[PDB]
RNA sequence: UUCGGGUCUUGUAAUUGGAAUGAGUACAAUGUAAAUACCUUAACGAGGAACAAUUGGAGGGCAAGUCUGGUGCCAGCAGCCG
């Protein structure tokens, strides 16, 4: 989950 | 003494470095 | 009646009509006088040699920035003084003044990169598979 | 630093310069 | 991606020095940073 | 190649052995002295020699002798001279430990 | 607060087969036969040149 | 007027070779040699 | 015998002048490597490319590249014909890629 | 007496990222990745494997209760 | 999207066996005006099968390391350099 949130943080941005 | 005069040296080459940067950035467009 | 001839003998009318009318086109107009290259950046060629002049992004403090990949070229074909990018701050060592570059199609107003440096090319160099001749 | 330095008649002319006025010269060998 | 593979090589953890090995485990930052959070924890509770 | 280890120069029409020091601008801050050469990169070196215009290329061998010639490869170093100066500041990181 | 709408003017600027004469000459007239050849011919020399 | 900014540069560099044998045509061999040197080619 | 520099008429109006680098010192090789005009790079087919060979073009492009030819030597030593092709076609290319 | 040139020189790969050894032959690479799939097919859906083989030892995963995997018609 | 949910032979950075073959080398023969090569073929030729496949793209992580800014421990740049 922690990977992932971080990941779409990325997508997000 | 020599931290007061650091500092002033430190502040003047950090005030010319950005001069420097502010040319060549207006240069380049 | 939409406006043009129909019968079945004005086919003269219809092309001369067309060849008058084919001239509007900015395309065509490009095509045929041979003018398409001047909006090209290298006048119609597909690369550009020139020299480096300086490199400007030298003096920075944070390494690989923008700022450091920068080199001012003068194309030798016109003179012209232009901008161009290194891939990075690696192969800015290989780069030197007074030395040739071919310079190749990509900070706004820089749209040039560097492919090849005295007759080599900087990846080539970069992956240390060749040396530069000086 | 050069002591004396004089010029001499080439010791091995081209034909050209020559007509215009043999062919190996090895004086080490 | 002009990174080379010696570009990103890992940097090993130095340790405890031998003499000073009685005082415990070397921590680094990221052992700093548990104990800190930690600690504001206790007293965001402690000063409500 | 090592700091402070002899290495033969080629400059110009001179050959001569010297002994360089390798350092780095550390984001163009300061002339801090390395310990070796990068792996696959360039650094500045600066070294005591006689003078020559900048743009002059040059190449380093650590052996010439051929007893020693081995069967790898004499090229050490390849460079080109960028300053002359005659002086240098190169600094080292001294830290004080506490405890 | 009243915005009349805007007159469109009537085209004083040339329009677009009148620019091909507005030079000392006819340019429709100096073209070529093979505008493909034109390009391609072109480009090749420019890299050699 | 050249084509290229290249010839350009190539001609002010063939014409200012060309100006220095003039000069050394019109000088005499003692102070040719004075001035210029021993040039490349001979034998000294 | 020859012995150091041999100067001799190629031609009208041109002159050649060969000289036979000692093999077997790399000092020779560098000065050489700063006035000859022109090189040729002895390669024994046989054997292929040795260290003496690929030093010596290293030196030259770091000194300015003069004109480098390169001449195959020892080719009869090849029993095979298919196997001096490939030899041939091997050499040409590693030789392609430093000149 | 003779210096050969060692393998760096001859070949001149010089600096190049690691690659599997799977890239060396396709066919091997796809066979791979093909049975990688069949294991995911798996648990995205159950697959036929077969049928029964031996005594109905149970559901050896365990049956769920409330649970249906039934696409119904609106 | 949090909330969590669905599924079962999966993984090993572990050991180990003898069978197969052509890239290449090469007696010979075939091929050819004469040759090279192809198709054939005695004898060699595999475990890192080092007999060492490449070209591009996406994304991490690490230091007693370096630079910059500041409502403390943070953030940005980045990190072949400890
Ligand atoms: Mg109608
Ligand atoms: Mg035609
Ligand atoms: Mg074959
Ligand atoms: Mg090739
Ligand atoms: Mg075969």
């Amino acid at each position: 989950r922690k990977e992932r949130l971080k990941k779409l943080a990325k997508m997000e941005e | 003494f020599e931290a007061r005069q650091r500092i002033e040296e430190k502040n003047k080459e950090s005030s010319d470095y950005h001069a420097k940067m502010a040319h060549i950035v207006n240069t380049i467009n | 009646g939409k406006g043009k001839p129909r019968g079945l003998n004005s086919a003269r009318k219809l092309r001369v009509h067309r060849r008058n009318n084919r001239w509007a086109e900015n395309n065509y107009k490009k095509r045929l006088l041979g003018t398409a290259f001047k909006s090209s950046p290298f006048g119609g060629s597909s690369h550009a040699k020139g020299i480096v002049l300086e490199k400007l992004g030298i003096e920075s403090k944070q390494p690989n920035s923008a700022i450091r990949k920068c080199v001012r070229v003068q194309l030798i074909k016109n003179g012209k003084k232009v901008t161009a990018f290194v891939p990075n701050d690696g192969c800015l060592n290989f780069v030197d003044e007074n030395d040739e570059v071919l310079l190749a199609g990509f900070i706004p107003g820089v749209r040039f990169k560097v492919v090849k440096v005295s007759g080599v090319s900087l990846l080539a160099l970069w992956k240390e598979k060749k040396e530069k001749p000086r | 630093s050069v002591a004396q330095i004089e010029k001499l008649p080439d010791p091995c002319p081209t034909p050209f310069y020559q007509q215009k006025l043999k062919l190996i010269y090895a004086p080490m060998s | 991606k002009l990174v080379h593979d010696v570009q990103k090589k890992q940097h090993r953890e130095r340790s405890q020095l031998t003499s000073r090995s009685r005082y415990g485990f070397l921590e680094k930052h990221k052992d700093y940073v548990k104990r800190a959070q930690d600690f504001h924890r206790k007293q965001s509770t402690l000063k409500v | 190649l090592k700091t402070n280890d002899p290495l033969v120069l080629s400059l110009g029409w001179r050959r001569f052995q010297t002994l360089p020091i390798y350092t780095t601008t550390d984001s163009r801050t300061r002339t801090r002295m390395l310990k070796y050469t990068p792996e696959h990169t360039y650094c500045n070196a600066a070294f005591y020699g006689p003078l020559c215009s900048p743009n002059t290329p040059f190449c380093g061998v650590q052996i010439v002798a051929n007893s020693d010639t081995g069967n790898g490869f004499r090229i050490a170093a390849t460079g080109i001279v960028e300053e002359i100066d005659v002086n240098i500041e190169i600094v080292k990181k001294l830290k004080l430990v506490g405890f | 607060e009243q915005s009349n709408k805007q007159h469109r003017k009537a085209k004083e600027k040339n329009t677009a087969k009148k620019k091909l004469h507005t030079q000392g000459h006819n340019a429709k007239a100096f073209a070529v036969a093979a505008p493909g050849k034109m390009a391609r011919t072109m480009q090749r020399s420019s890299d050699v040149n | 007027e050249y084509d290229t900014w290249y010839e350009l540069q190539k001609a002010k560099i063939s014409k200012q070779l060309e100006i220095n044998n003039i000069e050394y045509q019109e000088m005499t061999p003692e102070q040719r040699q004075r001035i210029e040197g021993f040039k490349a080619g001979s034998y000294v | 015998d020859i012995q150091g520099p041999i100067t001799v008429v190629s031609g009208k109006h041109r002159r050649l002048t060969f000289l036979e680098c000692p093999a077997d010192d790399l000092n020779a090789m560098i000065d050489i490597a700063k006035i000859a005009d022109l090189v040729l790079l002895l390669i024994d087919g046989n054997f292929g490319f040795e260290m003496e060979t690929m030093e010596f073009l290293n030196i030259a492009q770091h000194h300015g590249m003069p004109r480098v030819l390169g001449v195959a030597t020892h080719l009869d030593l090849f029993k095979s014909q298919s196997t001096l092709r490939a030899s041939k076609k091997r050499l040409k290319h590693r030789f392609w890629t430093e000149v | 007496g003779k210096r050969a040139i060692n393998y760096q020189i001859l070949k001149n790969k010089g600096l190049t990222p690691k690659r599997n050894k799977d890239n060396r032959n396709s066919r091997v690479k796809k066979r791979k990745k093909y049975q990688k799939a069949q294991k995911k097919l798996k648990s995205v859906r159950a697959v036929y494997s077969g049928g029964q083989s031996g005594v109905y030892e149970g559901e050896k995963t365990g049956i769920k209760k409330g649970l249906t995997r039934s696409v119904k018609f609106k």
